[PDB]
């Protein structure tokens, strides 16, 4: 059964740093693409960040280019999320969301809160 | 679910006809259409056949070179143009709706016909019998022999059977020797081997009477039999 | 010297006709007029010596105008015999000894090897465009039967240039010559050779196919592949005989010795030739209008050098357009012996050419190569 | 020997007829699918299907408005469109990262590639409007790196900052899709508004079929 | 919150579903088939190809006198083809150009189809006017349709790109139930024999076995890490096989409710898309995106034979119902039919 | 909100509902299954090669 279960995240100081993760069981997980997706609340699901089978190709988005990381081990079946200096524009739900197809490069996994790979996401709160 | 044939009458015989055949209620363009004959005191037989699109176009010995069936599949009519008459040309004549592809039910819609009258190898299907008495109720079985073996090696016995009543346009009861048509009753059955064919109605009824005709359909030209009547 | 035993024996055709036409009206002078098929008599004289010169239809008839052969009959009616024998003392000492089956065999072994290897290319790319069927397209077709008219010109040059062997190797051993003369008379070398022009004409016009189908390819967008199929296979076979059969006839009519072969009148070559030409300079024109088209494609995709290169290149011998570097007839390479290495590039390269298209539009075009992947891996 | 067999078999061979006849339509017709998150009704002048026609030449313009978002399935059976209109806002929430990630989804999908897609950015106003009183550049860190290209044609009439962010975005699109392509199919990005944006189209889908009939015959 | 109970009540309810899985779970069914011999290098071949379509055949459904069989392709064309004589029957032109789905009703009078425009068109064959008519169409759903098949002459049951299968009622028009449950999109769907409780795989890697005559999802299998793409029962309809993406075919079983064979192979990195059974149920026949298919065996999970041919994806696939022959049809507008 | 938890009540029950039945062991469903296919691999014409004499497709 494909299971995303996440880990980390809640309230945090504008400025400050968080590391989040996704245990990520019952699929090879190196043969996916992964992806960190957030939903801000109100707005609805953005893409926040891509890293590849063997974790080489990575990307972000723009708002977060060197604000964050984003790292992958194969070995432990999980996907961190390293964040530095948040904003409180940046507070959302977040969540770790592989992409459909094995071995493959395109993704389809932001989509109206309905994408089955996709786990249930942590609140992450920027506030004072 | 329509046609009309026109042009009948009295011609003196050398003379030359067109009969037409307005068809109205299907797509014309996708049926070979049949021109069958019968002379006013015997059975049915057969006279030509042009194809869907026009692009096949068989005869009859008897008629091959006097008559000729083209048709306008924009007008969904049907022209058989008849030069040289003869007295035997004498007959009642009936446009035949018929489609050819797997399982199709051909020589199922048949005109009214029209009379047109003249004033002055093959296989041979044998009927069985000229004219059986028939009570309503009982199993009436009528027979039919061929003059070559039906049973093609494709396993499709090409043995048609057509009720006939009387004063009626003759309508398809078995196609293929076994398989009934659309809006035959279930009364209605049909077995046999090659050279050996059963037509029976178990459990008659009335609306029935009629003369049964025991079409050929294994190669051109078609034949049919003699006819064997019901009665009362 | 440039002369050869075909047009030598139309010339000794020429040279008895015009002898026998002057000794039918000799007049009276012992040995008689008689024409012994190598040298004419006069009215010949008891005890005279005639002295006349060589007879001009030999290849070496211009090497020896200075000599005389010369045959002495004497007053018992017989010259100076080798043995009891009707034969006249015919001494030839003064007559005694190039051909274009030597001055130019390099260049016949360089075309047909060229045509050779090209007929081997060709039929192993029909057959791999033929025998894989998700090749059929449009295209290949159109290609398919150009390799079939490379095959065809290729065949013409094989049954040319080895007849021509079988005919100097049955006549080389002998001098009566009359299988050739009554060869050229015949009809069947004037239908042999219309057939050899219509397979050089059909080659230039399936070229002229090959262009045109591609140019409508790129230009006209609204077009059905159907119709202007049929269309382009009747432009390939039958404009070719539509104007190589007028030819033929008008030759047949006007100029009819030769065997067809000697176009004194250049209007008859002239009429043949220009349609020729007329599908190497509008295959020129599409040439030109293609890659201006590829130059529009790669300065408007948002290095050219080597693309630019590869397309030319691959382009060049599917059209026939080397041949405009001699399309254009100068005839002043007369002067420093270049004309012998034009006529050798050109014969080169129209004989190459079916090899290079076999190889750059089957055996190194991808989709063939996958169709070889794709069966080998399912022939394992 | 196909005894009455024969005339299902001519029956058959009318078929194939007709479909030849449909083959002749069919591929003369260019399909084309509109894909964005107006632009339409610009085109039917002269709901989810569109048959039009320029100079003689049959379009056919599909829009998927009527589907879920979840686009990974539906889409495969658009492989042998000839192109792909994708619409983007071009002032976008940040919908148009959304934009990019779709286009480098239909980019890298192993079925469309072969399929060049046209690229339009509507509301190049309501971009240069909001440029203007401002934005973008709290969305893209990269847009202080960027300089204007030297051939990129000034729209005349608009700000520079204007045309630094507009052709920013079409050539940030441009690298996504050069990021990875083999020159099998490329990307006609345009600049729309009102108009008639169908010669642009019209003039795309001539390039990407003169292109495909040049790389097979191998000359690209 | 209230929702979060939840969550842990469902998180306990997949604990105690994989528990009691665990404990009917004794023996694969790898281990107590090794004393049966394998099948061998079989050497299926095309025996027919009916190359008539324009462009890519999306899908493809037999006949049950298994002679007939509908293709679907995506130029608007649907086309009746008689196998054993390579002729055609029918050419239906449809209304969107667009489907992916067809059916041949076991009755043989109706065919159906559908796609993009959300729509599940039923036309007849058998009519008495001529030329095919579109006998009824069925809207009602809101996405794409992916996968539809006659229970019997008189109600179709569908599956769309909404989450939803659902049963029509072809006489009235409209649905007689609907079956959700679904969290992705219903790529397809597969009756049982008795024809009275189907499997449905979809976009979330979670096959469903429903009950037509009441409308629950009464199984729910999760074996597979992709998006099911085919799925088709058992012959005998006590299992069924599945494959998706994740180039894989799964052999679940109803009564067994878990998975029990995973048809794998380290050379298949492509997605699969089309799986059937033999007659038998021995083959497990699928065919993959590599252009080609396998014939796995149901029992030893080898790959006792590889159907070659095909020269685009193939797309659909489909056994006659008296075993004999395989139809693939894929996306270079041809079927190869393999004995 | 509301519809996420009128899902997450919906989801609850469809696993109460889909946990509460019986299960045949993993041996004997596939001790079933090979029986089946036992039972009937001589009627499919695919793993029995049926020879060309009644087999419909061979010209
Ligand atoms: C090498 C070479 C040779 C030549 N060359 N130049 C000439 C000839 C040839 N020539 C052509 C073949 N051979 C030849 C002969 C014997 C050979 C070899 C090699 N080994 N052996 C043993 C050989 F190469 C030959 O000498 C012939 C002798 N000629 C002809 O006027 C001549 C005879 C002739 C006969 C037939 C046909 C009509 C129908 O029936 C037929 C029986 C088939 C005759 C067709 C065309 C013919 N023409 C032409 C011709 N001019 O060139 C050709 O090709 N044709 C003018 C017409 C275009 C004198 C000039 C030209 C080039 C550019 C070249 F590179």
């Amino acid at each position: 059964q494909v299971q995303l279960q996440e880990s980390g995240g809640g309230l945090v100081q504008p400025g400050g740093s968080l590391r989040l993760s996704c245990a990520a069981s019952g699929f090879t997980f190196s043969n996916y693409k992964m992806n960190w997706v957030r939903q801000a609340p109100g707005k609805g699901l953005e893409w926040v960040s891509d890293i590849s089978q063997s974790g080489a190709s990575i990307s972000y988005t723009g708002s977060v280019k060197g604000r964050f990381t984003i790292s992958r081990d194969n070995a432990k079946n999980t996907l961190y999320l390293q964040m530095n200096s948040l904003k409180p524009e940046d507070t959302a739900v977040y969540y770790c969301a592989r992409c459909p197809a094995p071995f493959t490069r395109d993704c389809f996994d932001v989509t109206s809160t309905t994408y089955a790979y996709r786990g249930q996401g942590t609140q992450v709160t920027v506030s004072s | 679910v329509q046609l009309v044939e026109s042009g009948g009458g009295l011609v003196q015989p050398g003379g030359s006809r067109k009969l037409s055949c307005s068809a109205s209620g299907f797509a014309f363009s996708s049926f070979g259409m049949h021109w069958v004959r019968q002379a006013p005191e015997k059975g049915l037989e057969w006279v030509a056949y042009i194809s869907s699109g026009s692009g096949t176009i068989y005869y009859a010995d008897t008629v091959k070179g006097r008559f000729t069936i083209s048709r306008d599949d924009p007008k969904n009519t049907l022209f058989l143009q008849m030069t040289s008459l003869r007295s035997e040309d004498t007959a009642m004549y009936y446009c035949v709706r018929s489609i050819y592809y797997y399982g199709s039910s051909p020589f199922d819609f048949w005109g009214q016909g029209t009379t047109l009258t003249v004033s002055s190898s093959d296989i041979v299907m044998t009927q069985a019998t000229s004219s059986v008495p028939v009570t309503p109720g009982e199993s009436v079985s009528i027979s039919c022999r061929s003059s070559k073996s039906l049973l093609h090696s494709n396993g499709n016995t090409y043995l048609y059977w057509f009720l006939q009543r009387p004063g009626q346009s003759p309508q398809l009861l078995i196609y293929r020797m076994s398989n009934l048509a659309s809006g035959v009753p279930d009364r209605f059955s049909g077995s046999g081997s090659g050279t050996a064919f059963t037509l029976t109605i178990s459990r008659l009824e009335a609306e029935d009477v009629g003369v049964y005709y025991c079409m050929q359909h294994l190669e051109y030209p078609l034949t049919f039999g003699a006819g064997t009547k019901l009665e009362l | 010297a440039t002369v050869s035993l075909w047009e030598t024996v139309q010339k000794w055709r020429e040279y008895r006709r015009q002898c026998q036409r002057s000794l039918t009206e000799d007049p009276p002078p012992f040995c008689n007029r008689t024409f012994d098929e190598y040298a004419c008599w006069p009215d010949g004289e008891p005890g005279s010596f005639v002295n006349v010169s060589c007879p001009w239809y030999l290849p070496w008839a211009s090497s020896v105008p200075q000599g005389h052969v010369y045959r002495f009959c004497t007053a018992e009616g017989l010259w100076l015999q080798k043995d009891n024998s009707s034969l006249p003392w015919r001494d030839l000492s003064e007559c005694e000894e190039s051909s274009p089956e030597e001055q130019l065999l390099f260049l016949y072994i360089i075309y047909t090897v060229g045509y050779a290897l090209s007929f081997s290319a060709l039929v192993i790319a029909s057959a791999i465009l033929l025998g894989f069927r998700h090749l059929h397209c449009t295209r290949n077709y159109i290609h398919l039967n150009l390799f079939a008219s490379f095959i065809l010109r290729a065949l013409s040059v094989f049954i040319k240039d080895a007849a021509l062997k079988w005919m100097y190797s049955t006549a080389a051993q002998q001098h009566q010559w009359d299988g050739l003369l009554s060869y050229q008379d015949s009809l069947s070398c004037r239908l042999v050779f219309l057939l050899m022009q219509y397979c050089v004409a059909a080659n230039y016009y399936w070229l002229l196919v090959e262009g045109v189908y591609l140019y409508t390819l790129l230009a006209f967008s609204v077009f059905s592949e159907q119709w202007i199929f049929r269309l382009y296979v009747s432009i390939g076979w039958g404009v070719p005989l539509l104007f190589v059969v007028p030819w033929g006839i008008v030759k047949y009519l006007y100029e009819d010795e030769g065997c067809w072969t000697r176009n004194s009148n250049m209007n008859y070559w002239l009429i043949i030739r220009l349609p020729i030409l007329f599908a190497i300079g509008v295959n020129f024109l599409i040439f030109v209008r293609v890659i201006c088209i590829v130059v529009s494609k790669l300065k408007a995709n948002l290095d050219i050098k080597c693309r630019l290169a590869k397309s030319t290149l691959t382009l060049i011998p599917l059209l026939g357009t080397h041949e405009v570097i001699f399309a254009f007839v100068m005839d002043e390479h007369a002067r420093g012996t270049l004309r012998f290495i034009k006529l050798f590039t050109e014969l080169s390269f129209t004989s190459f050419q079916g090899l290079m298209v076999a190889i750059l539009y089957c055996f190194v075009n991808n989709e063939v190569q996958l169709e070889f992947r794709k069966s080998w891996e399912r022939w394992r | 020997l196909s005894a009455e067999d024969k005339a299902a078999v001519e029956r058959s061979k009318m078929i194939e007829k007709q479909l030849q006849k449909d083959k002749q339509v069919y591929r003369a017709t260019h399909r084309l699918l509109l894909l964005g998150a107006s632009g339409k009704s610009t085109i039917v002048k002269q709901i989810f299907e569109t048959k039009f026609q320029v100079d003689k030449v049959n379009f056919h313009m599909f829009d998927v408005g009527g589907q879920r978002d979840e686009r990974r399935k539906w889409i495969q059976c658009f492989n042998d469109v000839t192109a792909i209109i994708f619409v983007v806002a071009s002032s976008s929430t940040n919908r148009l990262q959304e934009a990019l990630n779709l286009f480098k989804s239909i980019w890298n999908n192993r079925w469309l590639r072969t399929i060049s897609v046209i690229l339009f950015l509507n509301k190049q106003d309501l971009l240069a409007e909001k440029v203007l009183a401002g934005k973008i550049e709290d969305y893209f860190p990269e847009f202080a790196r960027y300089t204007t290209p030297e051939d990129a044609t000034p729209e005349p009439g608009e700000d520079p900052r204007v045309t630094r962010a507009k052709y920013f975005i079409r050539d940030e699109f441009l690298r996504i899709s050069t990021a990875s392509g083999d020159g099998r199919h490329y990307c006609y990005p345009h600049f729309t508004c009102d108009t008639e944006n169908i010669r642009r189209v019209f003039n795309d889908c001539r390039d990407i079929i003169q292109r495909m009939h040049l790389r097979q015959y191998e000359l690209l | 919150s209230e929702l979060d109970q939840l969550r842990q009540e469902a998180e306990q309810l997949k604990n105690q579903i994989r528990d009691a899985r665990k404990a009917c779970a004794d023996a694969t069914l790898s281990q107590i088939t090794n004393n049966i011999d394998p099948v061998g290098r079989i050497q299926m071949r095309t025996r027919r190809t009916l190359r008539g379509h324009l462009a890519k055949i999306y899908a493809m459904h037999w006949g049950t006198d298994s002679r007939l069989l509908v293709s679907a392709s995506q130029d608007g064309k649907l086309i009746i083809w008689d196998s054993y004589t390579t002729n055609k029957v029918h050419a239906i032109p449809l209304r969107s150009s667009w489907v992916m789905t067809c059916a041949y009703a076991p009755s043989g009078n109706y065919v159906a189809c559908g796609g993009l425009d959300n729509i599940c068109s039923i036309y007849n064959l058998k009519t008495r006017e001529g030329n095919v008519r579109v006998s009824r169409e069925l809207a009602g759903h809101t996405g794409y349709l992916s996968c539809c098949r006659f229970l019997d002459d008189n109600q179709i049951v569908t599956s769309s790109g909404d989450t939803t299968c659902a049963l029509w009622d072809i006489e009235t028009g409209q649905q007689t139930t609907t079956f959700t449950g679904h969290t992705g999109d219903v790529m397809s769907l597969s009756l049982a024999p008795d024809t009275r409780l189907f499997v449905s795989g979809a976009c979330d890697a979670s096959a469903k076995l429903w009950d037509v005559r009441e409308g629950m999802c009464r199984q729910t299998f999760t074996g597979h890490e992709s998006d099911i793409n085919a799925i088709c029962f058992f012959p005998n309809g006590n299992a069924f096989a599945t494959g998706s993406d994740d180039a894989t075919c799964r052999l679940f079983d109803l009564r067994a409710d878990q998975e029990l064979m995973t048809y794998s192979h380290d050379n298949i990195i492509c997605g699969i898309t089309s799986v059937s059974f033999s007659k038998s149920g021995r083959l497990l026949l699928a065919g993959y995106d590599d252009f080609n298919c396998n014939v796995w065996d149901a029992l030893k999970a080898d790959r006792a034979g590889v159907l070659a041919g095909h020269d685009n994806r193939v797309s659909c696939l489909g056994v006659t119902d008296d075993g004999m022959a395989v139809a693939t049809g894929s996306w270079d507008s041809f079927l190869k039919i393999w004995n | 909100n509301t519809a996420s938890i009128a899902q997450a009540r919906k989801l609850v029950e469809q696993l109460k509902m889909e946990a509460n039945i019986d299960r045949i062991k993993v041996s004997k469903a596939a001790a079933d299954l090979m029986a089946y296919c036992e039972a009937h691999a001589k009627e499919d014409p695919l793993l029995t090669p049926v020879p060309a004499s009644e087999n419909p497709f061979r010209e």
